[PDB]
RNA sequence: CCGCGGCGGUGCGCCGCGACCGGCUCCGGGACGGCUGGGAAGGCCCGGCGGGGAAGGUGGCUCGGCCGAGUGUUACAGCCCC
RNA sequence: ACCGAACGCCGGGUUAAGGCGCCCGAUGCCGACGCUCAUCAGACCCCAGAAAAGGUGUUGGUUGAUAUAGACAGCAGGACGGUGGCCAUGGAAGUCGGAAUCCGCUAAGGAGUGUGUAACAACUCACCUGCCGAAUCAACUAGCCCUGAAAAUGGAUGGCGCU
RNA sequence: CGUUCAUAGCGACGUCGCUUUUUGAUCCUUCGAUGUCGGCUCUUCCUAUCAUUGUGAAGCAGAAUUCACCAAGCGUUGGAU
RNA sequence: GGAGCCUCGGUUGGCCUCGGAUAGCCGGUCCCCCGCGGGGUCCGGUGCGGAGUGCCCUUCGUCCUGGGAAACGGGGCGCGGCCGGAGAGGCGGCCGCCCCCUCGCCCGUCACGCACGCCGUUCGUGGGGAACCUGGCGCUAAACCAUUCGUAGACGACCUGCU
C-alpha cells in the first residue's frame, strides 16, 4: 500500500463453491484505498489472515466505493489501529475531526507517518466509527467542541514571496 | 491586539483558489487550520476550506454554528452583505485594480493625456502654495 | 538598471542565494547594510561555526590559506561567492557585478533600496526561533569597525529623517493643492477613475 | 498540541496606574516607575476595565513551551506592581566563626566594601545595580538591608555580595562564612 | 528582338509568406454512458415522532450604556441540529 | 561491479533511475498534514559510520488509577501500646542481619522506610483534618531531540548554505 | 568492599562499546629496488590532562588528597648501565 | 569645432524616513513639554496597505493657422553670487541680470519622399581608448645610471654626499 487520498470501498467476497460446500458464506469488509485495484488486493490480505481463503481459492463478488452519507457535516471520528513499530506491534485509538471517513483515515495515515514514522504497509485499520461530542477522549479534538468558538489568525506569514521577488515595501503580517 | 476573528458567522474574502474573489461565511471550524464554509449568495458551495486561503473581513453576520444553508442565505440577505461589501474601501480598490487590468490601448492613451495635464495643474498649485508658505515665513 | 538591496532583516544564505542568480543573469546588484544581515540559529551556535572556519588554515603556510574575512560585507560576499562558479571566467565576471557594503555609503544613501521578502527574517523564521546579527558575529571574530559603522549610520538616519520631513511636507501640500484645484481638474480626475486609479 | 487559547488576568490595585506601549508595560505609583519590555514573549497584553482595573494576557494557539510564558509575564507584572507600591527589601545576615566580615557602604548604596572576610587582606568592593541601595542596618548586629523597586536588580545585587564572600579551596561544610540572604520582604507592608 | 506564352531544370547573396501532408505538444468548446439506475445539496412546504446542543429564556456573578456584552445551571422550542 | 539503461551518424518528441534554494537543467506551487532546535542538529540503496543504557526535553499511544464520602500536591498536628515481641548476647526493646509478622486503642501508626545509637533516646518516614480551588498521578511503550560520543596537516550532508 | 552505608572511592558474576601508540589475521599496492633499528637534530598536531588557570567531589577540619568538568595556552629536565 | 581607427555593453527615469511584525501609516492638535521643527497625550481618518514598487514620474511623430480650457512657465550646454554635501562628497539646491519663445489638455486646419506588405529600427552618446586639425590662459622635470657613502650589503637592494 501507498496513498493519495483514500476512498472507503465495500468489498464482499467468498471462497468459491465446491461439491462439498455448495453455497459458501459471503464476507464483507471496509477497505480504504486509493483505487479498487489495490482495494481488492487489500481485501484479500485481510481475509487471508482471518479465514483460510486466498485469491485463487475465492472470488470477489462486489467491490464498490462507499460515499460519505453526510459530507457537509463536520464529524469526529474514532479510529482504532494496529501498527508496527521498529520494535513490537501495537494498538491505538486515534481521533480525528473531519468531513468524511475517507478523509479521516487519510488524515490518520499522515499522522502516523509523522508521529511514529509508520509507513502505510505497517498499519492495519480495524474500525472507523463516527462519534458524538462526548466519547471523544483526545483533547486536541475536544477543544473545537464549543458553540461560540473564537480565535484569531495572529502572525499571518505571507506566501507570494516571489510575486514581487524584489520590492520596496517590507511586508505586513498583522491583519 | 486582535480585531478580526474566526468566529462563526464571520464573512471572509477568499484571496485565492478556485473561489478567488468571493465572499464566504464561516459556518463551522473543523480544525486548527480548516473551516467549514458557505457563500450561498456569492456562488460558493458549502465546503471545507483552509484558513491559509481566506482573509477575513469586518462583517460577522449572525446565524447558528451548523445551520442548513437556507438560514445563512437569510442572514446574508437580511444584512445585505453584498451591498455593504461593495461599499467598502477594500472592494473599491479591488474594483479599481480590475479596471486597470481591463484597460485597452486607446484607453491607456487617454489616461496618459489626462494625467499629463492633471499632474501639471497640481504641480503649479503646489509651487504657488510653497511660495505662499515662504511669504508667510518671511 | 541596478538592484540596491538593504541587507538588514534578511537571512545570510537566503539572500545570497537570490543575489547569486541575479548576478549570473547579468544584473548588477548592490547589497547594503550587511552588518544588519541576520543568520538563523542562536548566537553562540554561529560564533563557533565561524570560529571553526578560522581554524581552517594551510598548516605549512597560513599566508596562502583560506582568507577569513571579518567585515560583514566581505562575509556576505564570501557566501555569495560560494554559490557561483567563481573559478570560471563567467563566475568571476558575475561577482564583479556584486558590490557589498558594511553600512550604507554615499551613492546609495540617497537611493531607494529594495527588500527581498523571500530572504526576510520576519517571514522565513518562526518568531520563537533564535538568530544572530552578523554584526555582533563579525565584531567578536575580529571586525574592527563596528562602532565607526554605528557612528556613521546615526548621522545618516538623522540626515534622512530631515529628508523625509521635507518629503512629507510636499505630500501634504500636494494633498492640499488637489483640494484647492478640484473643480479645474474634475473632468481629468474623473477619467483617471473610470479606468481604475484614484480609488 | 496547539491550545486554541490561553490567558490570565493581573488585577492592578487602585493606587497604581499601569500603561502599555504595545508590549512594553510601564507601571508607575507611590515609589516610582518600572518599565519592562516583553518584545520576545509574543502575547496580547490587553488592558481592560474602567478605572483600568485589570491587565489581561491572552496567548493564542500556544504549544506547551509557548504557554509556559503566559504566567511568567503575568507574574513579572505582579512583582513590578509590588515594587512600585511597597518596594522590595532583601535582608542579608553575615556569618562567621572568627573574622567578623567588616561591611561598609560608600557612595550612597552603590558600593559595598567587605573587609576582613576569613582574615583576608583583599577588600571586596561590590557595586549595586542602578536603583538598588544597600544600607547597614540597626536593631541587628551583622546584617545588611538592600532596598529597591525592581526585584530583579535587588536580588542580583544581593547575589553579588553573596558570591563575593565565597570560600575557595576549603571544606565549605566546615567553613560556613559569608553574607547570605536571610529574608526577602518589603519596604512597607500595609 | 519582344513575348517572362507552354515545359524543363535554377535561384549570386540575405530574407519573408502562403496553403497541403507527416510526427508531436498544448488550448478551447460542446454531446453521451454507468453507479447505492450515483451520494450529498438546493427549492417548496405540510402533517406528525422523539433525542441533543444549548435559547427570543431564566438565574448567580462580572463588565459596559431597562438595553447591550461575558461566564454558569435545568432543559421545553418561540436559534438550530439529529 | 549500485540503480536506470546497453551505444551507426543526426532533427523533433517522451521517458527511466534520479532530481528541481544557488553552484546546476527543473517547484519563482500562495503545494497538504505533522514532527524536531541540537554550546556535536539533521539531511536518501550499495556507502563510507556507532551500541548497551539513560533523559518530566517534547510529541503521540497502552494499561491502570483518583476524586466532591470536594481530593491532588504546597504548609501545619500525631506516629502509640500488648512489648526488652522472638531468634540472635557482641549488642538490635522497629532499626548489623534473618524466621516472623498478628491483635488492642483505634482516627490511626509497620512488631517498622531511614537517620543514627554498644543499646536506647532524639529525630524522620500512614489515617485524618485547616486553608486553597479542577483535574490529578502512576507504570509501561514508541517518534524526533539530547547524554552515552576520545586522534593526531586544516575540512568536508559534494560545496555554499539552510530552521 | 568501604566499622555503619550497593555507587565518596571501589566493584564480582554478566554485558555493551570505542581505539589503532601492542601483537596477530590478511596479502590489495610496490621485487626494470619506496634505503632496512635505534639515538641525535627540528617542526607541527592529538588528548585518552602529569603540572599550571577556572571549577564541582569526597570516607575534603587544616595540611596532604584522590574522583570528575571546561581545557592541549604554557611546560614536562640533568645523569649511571 | 572637423575627420578617423578601435572596444563594446546598453535601447525612459525613480533624488533616500525609521522601523515594526501578538502591529503599523497619516493627520490635526483644542492642550502640555523641548530645541519653523522634536516629544507627549487626546481626538479624527486609513490598514489584505490607492500618501499602494499590484506603485510613482515622464511621453513617443514634425510643422502650419485660429478657436476654446489651462497660462508666466520654458529655454539660450544663457550668464554671476549664496548655500548644503567628507563614509567612496561628487552631486544638487537656492538668489540677481541679458536675450528669445507661448510650449501641457481639447477642438477645428492643412501639409511633411505616400520610397509601392518584410531584418539588425528606436536611445544612454558629444560613450571608453588610440592616433589627428583650431582659439584662450598656464607651465617650466624629476627618475634611473655613473660617482660617492657604510647606519647596508652574496649580487641586486638600502642609508648618505656632490657651485
Ligand atoms: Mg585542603
Ligand atoms: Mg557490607
Ligand atoms: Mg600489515
Ligand atoms: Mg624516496
Ligand atoms: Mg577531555
Ligand atoms: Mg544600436
Amino acid at each position: 500500500k501507498a496513498s493519495g487520498t483514500l476512498r472507503e470501498y465495500k468489498v464482499v467476497g467468498r471462497c468459491l463453491p465446491t461439491p462439498k460446500c455448495r453455497t459458501p458464506p459471503l464476507y464483507r469488509m471496509r477497505i480504504f484505498a486509493p483505487n479498487h485495484v489495490v482495494a481488492k488486493s487489500r481485501f484479500w490480505y485481510f481475509v487471508s489472515q482471518l479465514k483460510k481463503m486466498k485469491k485463487s481459492s475465492g472470488e470477489i463478488v462486489y467491490c464498490g466505493q462507499v460515499f460519505e452519507k453526510s459530507p457537509l457535516r463536520v464529524k469526529n471520528f474514532g479510529i482504532w489501529l494496529r501498527y508496527d513499530s521498529r520494535s513490537g506491534t501495537h494498538n491505538m485509538y486515534r481521533e480525528y475531526r473531519d468531513l468524511t471517513t475517507a478523509g479521516a483515515v487519510t488524515q490518520c495515515y499522515r499522522d502516523m507517518g509523522a508521529r511514529h514514522r509508520a509507513r502505510a504497509h505497517s498499519i492495519q485499520i480495524m474500525k472507523v466509527e463516527e462519534i458524538a461530542a462526548s466519547k471523544c477522549r483526545r483533547p486536541a479534538v475536544k477543544q473545537f467542541h464549543d458553540s461560540k468558538i473564537k480565535f484569531p489568525l495572529p502572525h499571518r506569514v505571507l506566501r507570494r514571496q516571489h510575486k514581487p521577488r524584489f520590492t520596496t515595501k517590507r511586508p505586513n503580517t498583522f491583519f | 491586539v486582535f480585531r478580526r476573528f474566526v468566529e462563526v458567522g464571520r464573512v471572509a474574502y477568499v484571496s485565492f483558489g478556485p473561489h478567488a474573489g468571493k465572499l464566504v461565511a464561516i459556518v463551522d471550524v473543523i480544525d486548527q487550520n480548516r473551516a467549514l464554509v458557505d457563500g450561498p449568495c456569492t456562488r460558493v458551495r458549502r465546503q471545507a476550506m483552509p484558513f491559509k486561503c481566506m482573509q477575513l473581513t469586518d462583517f460577522i453576520l449572525k446565524f447558528p454554528h451548523s445551520a442548513r444553508q437556507k438560514y445563512v442565505r437569510k442572514a446574508w440577505e437580511k444584512a445585505d452583505i453584498n451591498t455593504k461589501w461593495a461599499a467598502t474601501r477594500w472592494a473599491k480598490k479591488i474594483e479599481a485594480r480590475e479596471r486597470k487590468a481591463k484597460m485597452t490601448d486607446f484607453d491607456r492613451y487617454k489616461v496618459m493625456k489626462a494625467k499629463k495635464m492633471r499632474n501639471r495643474i497640481i504641480k503649479n498649485e503646489v509651487k504657488k502654495l510653497q511660495r505662499a508658505a515662504l511669504l508667510k515665513a518671511s | 538598471q541596478v538592484l540596491v538591496l538593504d541587507g538588514r532583516g534578511h537571512l545570510l544564505g537566503r539572500l545570497a542565494a537570490i543575489v547569486a542568480k541575479q548576478v549570473l543573469l547579468g544584473r548588477k546588484v548592490v547589497v547594503v547594510r550587511c552588518e544588519g544581515i541576520n543568520i538563523s540559529g542562536n548566537f553562540y551556535r554561529n560564533k563557533l561555526k565561524y570560529l571553526a572556519f578560522l581554524r581552517k588554515r594551510m598548516n605549512t603556510n597560513p599566508s596562502r590559506g583560506p582568507y577569513h574575512f571579518r567585515a560583514p560585507s566581505r562575509i556576505f560576499w564570501r557566501t555569495v561567492r560560494g554559490m557561483l562558479p567563481h573559478k570560471t571566467k563567467r563566475g568571476q565576471a558575475a561577482l564583479d557585478r556584486l558590490k557589498v557594503f558594511d553600512g550604507i555609503p554615499p551613492p546609495y544613501d540617497k537611493k531607494k533600496r529594495m527588500v527581498v521578502p523571500a530572504a526576510l527574517k520576519v517571514v522565513r523564521l518562526k518568531p520563537t526561533r533564535k538568530f544572530a546579527y552578523l554584526g555582533r558575529l563579525a565584531h567578536e571574530v575580529g571586525w574592527k569597525y563596528q562602532a565607526v559603522t554605528a557612528t556613521l549610520e546615526e548621522k545618516r538616519k538623522e540626515k534622512a529623517k530631515i529628508h523625509y520631513r521635507k518629503k512629507k511636507q510636499l505630500m501634504r501640500l500636494r494633498k492640499q493643492a488637489e483640494k484647492n484645484v478640484e473643480k479645474k481638474i474634475d473632468r481629468f480626475t474623473e477619467v483617471l477613475k473610470t479606468h481604475g486609479f484614484l480609488v | 498540541m496547539k491550545t486554541i487559547l490561553s490567558n490570565q488576568t493581573v488585577d492592578i490595585p487602585e493606587n497604581v496606574d499601569i500603561s502599555l506601549k504595545g508590549r512594553t508595560v510601564i507601571v508607575k505609583g507611590p515609589r516610582g516607575t518600572l518599565r519592562r519590555d516583553f518584545n520576545h514573549i509574543n502575547v496580547e497584553l490587553s488592558l481592560l476595565g474602567k478605572k483600568k482595573k485589570r491587565l489581561r494576557v491572552d496567548k493564542w494557539w500556544g504549544n506547551r513551551k509557548e504557554l509556559a510564558t503566559v504566567r511568567t509575564i503575568c507574574s513579572h507584572v505582579q512583582n513590578m506592581i509590588k515594587g512600585v507600591t511597597l518596594g522590595f527589601r532583601y535582608k542579608m545576615r553575615s556569618v562567621y566563626a572568627h573574622f567578623p566580615i567588616n561591611v561598609v557602604i560608600q557612595e550612597n548604596g552603590s558600593l559595598v566594601e567587605i573587609r576582613n572576610f576569613l582574615g583576608e587582606k583583599y577588600i571586596r568592593r561590590v557595586r549595586m545595580r542602578p536603583g538598588v541601595a544597600c544600607s547597614v542596618s540597626q536593631a541587628q548586629k551583622d546584617e545588611l538591608v538592600l532596598e529597591g523597586n525592581d526585584i530583579e536588580l535587588v536580588s542580583n545585587s544581593a547575589a553579588l555580595i553573596q558570591q563575593a564572600t565565597t570560600v575557595k579551596n576549603k571544606d565549605i561544610r566546615k567553613f560556613l562564612d559569608g553574607i547570605y540572604v536571610s529574608e526577602k520582604g518589603t519596604v512597607q507592608q500595609a
